[PDB]
């Protein structure tokens, strides 16, 4: 029955983050990120609107998508470097 | 382009710093750069700069043994050295002095990096230097 | 441009980030904007006009002097000595620098725009490479510089610089 | 042979009389053709050298007659060729231009206001001036003695007292006789045909 | 005609590995292709954040209310009349070159089939992208090609700088990838000599200060040191970023750092 | 057109309208606005008196307000200037020469493919350019020489000896043998061998065995024709021959442009039309020779110092003859200062910007004495190395070619005590009713000395060198960017396709001539003192000159 929509959304947050991750992942990391990662935070959005049986998608659900995609992206890494990219991602994920 | 390059490079380190900050003013850069020291088509001849090192030099022996001529001389060096108007001017040896003078403040700095310390800022008359104290107290020694 | 101003002030700590971050995200819910906003980040208000190695004659001192962020009572007296400068003389050191900044453009080199390279002929239409020549200085640079020398001239009385403006 | 070049300038003419033909509305002359005509023009000059050097060579007594006779017809034929492909492109050209001018009220054309329909730099020179001679023919024309019929006026029938026009571009207050027409863009007349024709015939204005 | 798309070996181009190490595809199959084009990413943070805004564009539903209006203005078209456009010009009109086109076309053909040669003595390996006569027929179709959509009759030199720069785009830049170390036999000598003369020349020019082409040529080869395959160490030392750098029409030669 | 009727009686222009419409917009002409209307009340009603129902007066009024509108371009709709035509009818019942700056000239770039000169809008115009709207565009940088170019080859390819032909240097990339006729650039590669360049590639020239055709010069920068064998073993054009481009006159140079009013005196052009005129040239090379020698404009000898006094006593003393007999027009040229003026950050002594001043407000004194001079003769003030603005860059060296006026800040009151003063650019051209003046102020000899290819193998042939080597390359500025720089936009300045009927080349560095060449006449003042001799030449506009000197 369910079908959300984007209409209102944060589109800064949502750059920021991509270019972020696609940055600390060249430079060290072995996780490739194209575009193909921009979309599945707004489809894990949408799944995560879908579970409160919404039709508009919100800040909250926004939010724990990215922070669900920066958890999955921490956690994949040298045990080196986990703690210098978990505190350089932290800024995002404040709630 | 050598005639067009008259701007230095800063050091601009920006923050809040917990710790004790040293602010010094480092005068004689130029005097003493020039005291210390066929492929580049850019660069003064050798023999000219050693004359006027030994000039340099001389000028200041006679000028800490109590001459004010001599000490007028050194001081005017430097207003000297960058003026069109005065005679035997060359843009090679400004753009001669400005280049070791450049690298002689990277020198400087990293000489203050051998001990625990940080460059906040640097304008060839203001250096600041954080320092691993903690008091202003305890840095008197130091 | 005051809530903006005092959290970045704050924002120079490197070790107090989270906390900041959160006191500015509760501030700025008082108005209806969001954290990340376009309109919530901060900027320094002022431009820089930098004119190096001006003499002091009774004080023997190099000084270099900015005309934009520098405050008065420092644009026209020494540092060391407090004695004042010659204003003429400033009006055609500032002539001096806007003629050099149009020669060096002028006098520019060209590139490719994916092949980071310098343009070797006199008579091409483009790289060797499919691309095509840009310059190393772009022209909004010496229009933005060429901007401020007239609000320079403007806020202190330089008649001299004022006409040259006029007269390109 | 020597004439085949010539031939392809007629081919272009062709193509120009398909765009005077398929015309809805006036449409502008392609290019001028004159490194072609520049050709033509070095091939017939390299024909007169050859037909100077037959004339000493038969006149020194080398060659039989009736051999010379072949070789100057052929270079004859290929030049009256070459002059009627040229003259026949430059008629068609001419024809164009006329009935532009015409079709314009007259007018000096280029100079003053024109209707925007050609470029300026697509006619040759000498077209260029004989425009301007016939544009001075059809004024002085139109100042004989049909002074009351305008000779330039416009060409189907009136059959309609009353029509409804409708502005196009703006303008401002235009005097006509015994009373004034305010062009306001956007809005709608009813008025006498006789009075919009020179407005409509120049693009103020819309409908019939 | 074919459209094809694939993938190298390990999944991305692996720049730091040989050409022929990377694609699978033999010189029989590569030949029958007019234009190929190696696809990399950058990873630049501008180009990033404009992908990311248009992406998201896409999905909020920015993008109809958008392209609507161009399509309506005068920028675009739609499928079915772009369609009938091409249907109309293939059954319309087949141009042909001119004197001019050929001849400005077999000296381009020389040019980069010249290129070639140098490009595989130098690495003494052969090339996996090959140029053949079917790379001059492709020149000439993709002018033709360009020469119809004006419904032009006669294809000229305009048709032929485009289709020359479109041909340098695709196959031209996929043939020269410029490997900057193989580790090979060849340049095996340079291994030693490339530090060698870096050394060489950082001892001799300070941080400022310039030189000449001329000059590090002549003097540096009277002692016999060339190799004939100093051109590109220059451009090397200049993608430090701070050893060399390239002024005034690529005569002077600047050191800017370390 | 006329008067003394019995009083201006006021009517509304509904009583007059139908007359003016039937007369103007049925027949002839259209678009009798109200305001208009009304404006045209006026005149009509100067004369009311005893009238609309008289007989031809009104229709004669009628037909001679067409009249303008005819001989003007003008317009559609009619306007408040109406009155101002008639003001123009009522002026019906020298001039038209001027001097074009270097910024005021028109644009005119030419396209290859059609052999023919586009006009390009001036950005000032429409431009807002109330901040940067002189400073060019990238783009300009790229065509630069591409368009010198192409008018130096469109001129080799009309040549009547042309007709081997000259063949584009990609075209030899397989060739083993023969011989090539290659025109390009002559330059240095970036790896210092000589080397020609054509839009086409460029080729290394070996000129150890080149046998050059002597009188002119062959300085890096400028157009060559050359001949000899490509060698593919290595890529070399072992030349055997070299010459330059042929020249040609004005008058053949015309016909191949039509009779473009490139300083157009005439009218002006924009984007829609161009304009041509050849029936006004037969009458007014009348009226230059109708009697009127008594027309004496005086290029004074170039490069004098204001602040040495013994210049100024021989400037009062030449004065003090042209004031007898005041010259048409007198041309100041050469620097103005002795010593370059610069930002001297030494304040003790007086700054050299004031002193710049104060030495333009002798100039006043001086002149204030002879009022004839000032009452019945023009000025022409010719800029120099030492001037304000270069000099504070280029510190007394020569530089951008397009030098900028004098700036009128520093000379204000010269406008006062003399009556018609003009400022000009470095290269100006005076417009002089079927005439085109150039004026050009360098030392060109010495930078022709310096710097020759000097090929492995009385002092007045040297000026016959130069004037067939400037002539013949249809460009002042036969060098390279490195030597001069040039603003990218104002080129065409610099660029002689129609060689001028007369020129004004002065060089310090060269001795005084006066040569003929392929329809032009060159002239050189220079040095104003010299031996303790000052010296100063008279020219007129048919042809004679005169060389006065005053100790
Ligand atoms: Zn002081
Ligand atoms: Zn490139």
């Amino acid at each position: 029955k369910i079908y959300p929509k984007l209409h209102q959304m944060d589109m800064d947050k949502v750059s920021r983050v991509y270019a972020d991750l696609r940055r600390e992942s060249i430079s060290t990391g072995s996780f490739p990120i194209t575009v193909r990662h921009l979309e599945s935070i707004l489809r894990i959005a949408e799944s995560f609107a879908k579970m409160r049986l919404s039709e508009f998608v919100s800040s909250y659900d926004l939010d724990r998508a990215i922070k669900v995609v920066v958890d999955s992206f921490v956690d994949a890494q040298k045990v080196s470097v986990r703690r210098q990219l978990r505190r350089s991602f932290a800024i995002y994920t404040l709630g | 382009w050598i005639m067009n390059d008259s701007e230095f490079p800063k050091i601009n380190n920006s923050g809040v710093y917990d710790n004790v900050v040293l602010d010094v003013g480092v005068d004689n850069l130029t005097v003493n750069t020039i005291l210390t020291s066929e492929f580049v088509h850019d660069a003064f001849s050798n023999d000219a700069l050693n004359v006027l090192r030994g000039m340099l030099k001389e000028w200041w022996d006679e000028a800490l043994k109590e001459n004010s001529t001599a000490d007028l001389l050194v001081n005017s060096l430097a207003s000297w050295v960058q003026n069109p108007n005065a005679k035997l001017f060359d843009g090679l040896l400004r753009y001669h002095v400005h280049n070791l003078t450049k690298k002689a403040l990277l020198q400087l700095v990293n000489e203050f990096s051998a001990l625990g310390s940080t460059i906040v800022y640097a304008d060839r008359n203001q250096i600041l230097i954080k320092t691993n104290k903690y008091s202003p107290e305890n840095c008197y020694a130091y | 441009e005051l809530v903006k101003s005092l959290c970045h002030v704050m924002l120079l700590s490197k070790s107090t980030i989270l906390e900041i971050r959160t006191l500015r995200k509760e501030l700025l819910k008082i108005f209806e904007l969001r954290e990340f906003a376009k309109v919530a980040e901060f900027k320094d208000p002022s431009l820089s006009l930098v004119v190096p190695d001006f003499l002091c004659e009774y004080c023997f001192f190099i000084s270099d002097i900015d005309f934009c962020k520098a405050a008065p009572e420092s644009i026209f007296s020494c540092v060391r000595c407090h004695k004042a400068f010659n204003q003429v003389l400033l009006q055609e050191h500032l002539i001096q620098k806007l003629r050099s900044d149009i020669e060096s453009y002028l006098i520019q080199d060209l590139r490719c725009s994916r092949c980071h390279k310098v343009k070797r002929d006199y008579m091409s239409a483009h790289c060797p490479c499919a691309g095509a020549w840009e310059g190393t200085l772009p022209r909004e640079s010496i229009v933005q510089k060429l901007n401020v020398f007239k609000q320079v001239a403007k806020y202190y009385g330089f008649d001299i610089l004022l006409s040259c403006i006029a007269d390109l | 042979m020597y004439g085949d070049l010539g031939n392809k300038l007629v081919l272009e003419a062709k193509r120009t009389k398909q765009l005077y033909a398929r015309s809805n509305q006036d449409v502008n002359l392609p290019m001028y053709h004159e490194d072609i005509i520049r050709n033509i023009l070095k091939e017939v000059s390299n024909l007169r050298k050859n037909t100077e050097y037959l004339k000493e060579q038969q006149q020194l007594g080398m060659l039989d007659d009736k051999v010379a006779k072949c070789q100057y017809f052929v270079t004859l034929l290929c030049m009256e060729r070459n002059k009627r492909c040229l003259l026949a492109y430059q008629r068609l050209r001419t024809d164009i231009l006329d009935s532009m001018a015409w079709n314009n009220n007259g007018l000096d054309l280029m100079s003053s206001i024109t209707f925007s329909q050609q470029d300026t730099n697509n006619l040759s020179h000498q077209e260029q001036e004989y425009l301007k001679e016939y544009c001075d023919l059809i004024t002085d024309l139109k100042s004989g003695d049909l002074v009351d019929i305008d000779l330039s006026g416009s060409l189907v029938p009136p059959s309609d007292v009353f029509i409804d026009v409708r502005v196009l571009k703006d303008a401002g207050e235009i005097q006509t006789e015994y009373g004034v027409f305010n062009l306001i863009k956007d809005s709608q007349f009813f008025v006498r045909q006789s009075d919009v024709e020179r407005l409509i015939q120049q693009g103020y204005l819309q409908k019939i | 005609s074919v459209l094809a798309a694939a993938n190298p070996i390990y999944g991305r181009y692996d720049d730091l590995k040989s050409p022929g190490d990377n694609i699978d595809f033999q010189t029989t199959i590569l030949s029958r292709f007019d234009m190929i084009f190696i696809v990399k990413d950058d990873h630049n943070e501008e180009r990033d954040i404009s992908i990311a805004n248009h992406v998201i564009n896409i999905h909020t539903g920015n993008a109809n209310a958008m392209q609507n209006q161009q399509e309506e203005n005068g920028s675009e078209i739609s499928i079915e009349k772009m369609k009938r456009y091409i249907t109309y010009c293939r059954l319309k009109c087949a141009p042909r070159l001119s004197p001019q086109a050929a001849e400005k076309l077999s000296s381009n053909f020389v040019t980069i089939r010249k290129q070639l040669l140098i490009n595989e003595l130098e690495s003494t390996e052969r090339s996996s992208i090959p140029i053949t006569i079917r790379q001059l027929e492709a020149i000439i179709r993709i002018t033709e090609s360009l020469a119809k959509l004006e419904l032009s009759p006669i294809a000229q030199e305009r048709h032929v700088d485009e289709a020359i720069r479109l041909f340098q785009a695709s196959t031209m830049d996929a043939a020269s990838q410029d490997p900057i170390g193989g580790l090979n036999q060849a340049s095996g000598t340079s291994l030693s000599e490339i530090r060698r003369f870096e050394q060489e020349l950082k001892r001799r020019l300070p941080i400022g200060w310039s030189t000449s082409y001329q000059t590090l040529r002549r003097e540096f080869v009277d002692t016999h040191r060339f190799s004939q395959l100093a051109l590109d160490k220059a451009l090397y030392a200049l993608e430090k970023h701070e050893t060399i750098q390239l002024r005034h029409q690529g005569q002077n030669i600047y050191r800017s750092g370390v | 057109f006329g008067s003394g009727n019995v009083l201006p009686v006021k009517i509304q222009p509904p009583l007059l309208r139908p007359l003016a419409y039937r007369v103007l917009s049925r027949k002839y002409g259209l678009s009798i606005k109200s305001d208009g209307l009304s404006a045209l009340a006026e005149f009509v009603g100067t004369n009311i008196g005893a009238n609309w129902r008289q007989g031809p007066a009104t229709i004669k009024f009628l037909e001679q307000f067409a009249a303008v509108w005819k001989q003007q371009e003008r317009g559609l709709f009619i306007d408040q200037s109406g009155v101002k035509e008639v003001i123009q009818e009522m002026k019906e019942r020298r001039d038209y020469f001027k001097v074009i700056n270097a910024s005021q000239q028109q644009r005119f770039s030419y396209n290859p493919h059609k052999m023919q000169f586009i006009f390009v809008p001036n950005k000032k115009q429409n431009g807002l350019g109330g901040i940067a709207g002189f400073l060019p565009d990238i783009e300009d940088k790229v065509q630069m020489f591409l368009t010198r170019y192409y008018l130096t080859n469109d001129r080799v390819m009309r040549n009547e000896n042309f007709q081997m032909s000259i063949t584009p240097i990609k075209n030899l990339l397989g060739r083993d043998a023969q011989n090539f006729l290659l025109l390009g650039l002559l330059n240095k590669n970036f790896k210092g061998n000589w080397s020609l360049e054509d839009p086409s590639g460029s080729v290394e020239i070996d000129i150890s065995q080149t046998i050059p055709t002597q009188g002119h010069y062959y300085v890096p920068g400028c157009m060559v024709l050359v001949e000899g064998i490509y060698y593919s073993v290595g890529n070399k054009f072992h030349v055997t021959s070299m010459t330059l481009p042929p020249g040609e006159r004005r008058e053949i140079t015309l016909e191949t442009i039509g009779n473009l009013d490139l300083l157009g005196i005439h009218g002006i052009s924009n984007n829609n039309f161009i304009a041509r005129l050849d029936k006004d040239l037969k009458i007014r090379l009348h009226l230059l020779e109708k009697e009127l020698t008594d027309h004496k404009f005086v290029i004074l000898g170039a490069n004098l110092f204001l602040d040495d006094l013994k210049i100024m006593t021989a400037l009062s003393k030449i004065l003090q003859k042209l004031n007898d007999d005041p010259p048409t027009l007198l041309i100041w040229q050469g620097s103005f200062t002795s010593v370059p003026v610069f930002a001297s950050m030494s304040s003790r002594n007086i700054s050299s910007s004031t002193q710049f001043k104060n030495n333009f407000d002798a100039l006043a004194t001086l002149l204030s004495r002879f009022d004839n001079l000032t009452e019945n003769t023009t000025m022409i003030f010719i800029p120099g190395p030492n001037d304000l603005w270069g000099s504070m860059v280029s510190l007394g060296a020569s530089g951008t070619l397009p030098q900028d006026p004098i700036p009128s800040a520093f000379t204000k009151k010269i406008n006062k005590v003399c009556k018609n003063v003009v400022w000009s650019s470095n290269p100006t051209r005076i417009a002089y009713l079927s005439q085109e003046i150039v004026i050009f102020r360098d030392d060109l000899s010495g930078r022709f000395k310096r710097h020759r290819l000097e090929f492995p193998f009385q002092k007045v042939q040297e000026t016959r060198k130069l004037v067939k080597t400037i002539l013949d390359q249809g460009h002042l500025s036969p060098f390279l960017d490195s030597l001069r720089p040039i603003s990218w936009d104002l080129d065409h300045t610099l660029t002689l396709c129609p060689i001028p009927s007369t020129m004004v080349l002065c060089d310090t560095t060269s001795a005084q001539f006066d040569l003929t060449y392929n329809g032009c006449k060159v002239i050189n003042p220079g040095s104003f003192i010299h031996n303790r001799r000052a010296r100063y030449m008279e020219y007129v506009p048919s042809s004679k000159k005169t060389i006065q000197e005053e100790i």
